[PDB]
């Protein structure tokens, strides 16, 4: 029923290793390129009401 | 022309211009706005305006003496201008103003009136002068938590806490012997000034200004002062430039000169030899810009400030400007370098050799405070002639190509995008 079984499991090993490494690398790059926006700060002194 | 210099603890440096009709004589201290903690900030501005106070200016104007002052990041100055026959009167007045006494300038009424006036001037600067407050916030965020970030003008929250004790404490720690250079420019001789200083005593103090614990370090950041009730969008943007006493000083200035300055309403300004204008004039992206190469004692800034009303196309302005900046690293031509040489010779000779003696006094005082002697203009022109295209490409690869930037903006800057697209536009991805 499953003549592909051997090659299916070794290609599964390759694919799971490469995609786990890509997933962790992409988590790093998302935390990297969002670092300017996570740490952004806002202060607010309310303006002069005469205008 | 010639610049001489002598020493006795004070430093006496002159420029005898015998063709001029006035003579500026004044002391240029080596402290500035970069030597204040953020709680006594604006004390140099307040010394500027008690020196230019009404009673002091009246006593000056009785003898025909006009006062002048300047507060920079590195250097203060206190210049007294007069006719060329009254250099002794100017020296004796400067002696009586600073050295002989300070309590009559620092009376209660004079100090309170001057504090009121400078508080008015700082508030008027804060809510009405927009490109200069953009440049001050650009310094305040490029060099943050570091003494070169402090504005020369002072802040409203600090300046209303100063009393006379802080003025006297700054005077005792910074108005010193080795910290100062007494400068005479205009129509005076050097020997006359030295013999007249030695005729008096004119000893400011013992010496040794406090040493800053932290050196200036550039820090890529941004600050956005968004005010939707303003008609324009003012924005400065700069990288870490070259300080003075650097071998890349004139190269940084010539790189600023390549892209020059621009005013969209002047007809002769729209016809300049800049390749940025072909991109910028089609849809009228800005009203004006200027490229600046600011150089301080510890660090510097290189970038451009601009203003625009086309508030929906600010990102296109930043985009084409930064692609032109990326042309410096890769493919800047020979003709652009020759044009920037000629224009920088022109504006540098206008700056150092204008007719106004107080500006010569400020520049000579700053230069002989920092680097011990004034580089005359002929050697400056030889150093400008020595620059090649490879020097500009090496400098741009060192300082421009994919380096952190500092951004400050106010007005209708919603069209200005995030930090990351402006940062990522510093490298082209095509080279
Ligand atoms: C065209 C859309 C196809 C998207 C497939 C995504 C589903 C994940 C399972 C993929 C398994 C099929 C490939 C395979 O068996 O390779 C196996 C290796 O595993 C992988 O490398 C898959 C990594 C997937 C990365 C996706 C990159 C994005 C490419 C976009 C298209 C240009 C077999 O390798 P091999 O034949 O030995 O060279």
């Amino acid at each position: 029923a499953e003549p592909e079984h051997d090659e299916r499991k070794r290609l599964g090993l390759k694919t799971v290793i490469i995609l786990s490494s890509l997933y962790l690398l992409s988590i790093w790059v998302k935390k990297f390129k969002w670092a300017g926006i996570k740490t952004r700060k806002f202060v607010f002194n309310p303006p002069k009401p005469r205008k | 022309a010639e610049v001489t210099q002598l020493s006795n603890g004070i430093v006496v440096a002159t420029e005898h211009n015998p063709s001029a009709h006035t003579a500026s004589v004044g002391v240029v201290f080596g402290s500035g706005a970069a030597n204040e903690n953020p709680y006594n900030n604006g004390v140099s501005n307040l010394w500027k305006n008690i020196f230019l106070s009404k009673e002091n200016s009246a006593v000056a104007a009785k003898e025909g003496l006009a006062l002048s002052s300047n507060i920079s990041r590195d250097f203060q100055s206190y210049i007294v201008s007069s006719l060329p026959g009254s250099t002794d009167k100017s020296l004796d007045f400067l002696n009586q103003s600073f050295i002989q006494q300070k309590a009559n300038l620092l009376s209660s009424s004079n100090f309170e009136a001057t504090k009121k006036s400078v508080l008015k001037q700082v508030q008027d600067f804060e809510e009405n002068d927009h490109p200069n407050r953009v440049l001050e916030h650009l310094h305040s965020t490029a060099f943050q938590n570091t003494p070169l970030s402090l504005p020369t003008r002072g802040t409203l929250e600090s300046l209303e806490n100063l009393v006379v004790a802080d003025l006297e404490s700054f005077a005792n720690n910074h108005f010193l012997n080795s910290n100062a250079v007494v400068v005479g420019t205009g129509n005076i001789k050097h020997e006359d000034l030295v013999n007249s200083i030695e005729s008096k005593n004119l000893s400011l103090q013992t010496g040794t200004k406090p040493v800053l614990k932290k050196k200036a370090a550039f820090l890529g950041s941004e600050v956005r002062l968004r005010d939707d009730t303003l008609p324009k969008a003012w924005i400065s943007l700069a990288v870490e430039g070259e300080p003075v006493n650097s071998p890349n000083y004139f190269v940084a200035k010539l790189a600023a000169q390549i892209f020059g300055s621009y005013n969209a309403f002047e007809p002769a300004s729209r016809l300049q030899g800049i390749k940025l204008l072909d991109n910028i004039q089609e849809y009228q992206l800005c009203d004006n810009f200027n490229h600046f190469s600011l150089s301080y004692k510890d660090s510097g800034l290189w970038g451009f400030s601009t203003a625009t009303r086309n508030v929906t196309m600010i990102d296109d302005l930043i985009h084409f400007t930064l692609k032109q900046w990326n042309r410096l690293t890769i493919s800047v031509t020979d003709t652009e370098v020759e044009r920037a040489k000629s224009l920088l010779k022109l504006q540098l000779g206008q700056l150092y050799e204008s007719g106004n003696p107080v500006n010569d006094a400020n520049l000579l005082g700053a230069e002989v405070l920092i680097k011990g002697s004034k580089l005359s203009l002929g050697e400056a022109f030889k150093k400008i002639d020595a620059i090649t295209v490879k020097d500009v490409k090496a400098w741009a690869g060192k300082r421009l190509w994919d380096q952190d930037i500092a951004i400050a903006g106010t007005g209708q800057i919603e069209g200005l995008l995030d930090y990351m697209r402006i940062r990522s536009d510093m490298s082209m991805m095509r080279w």
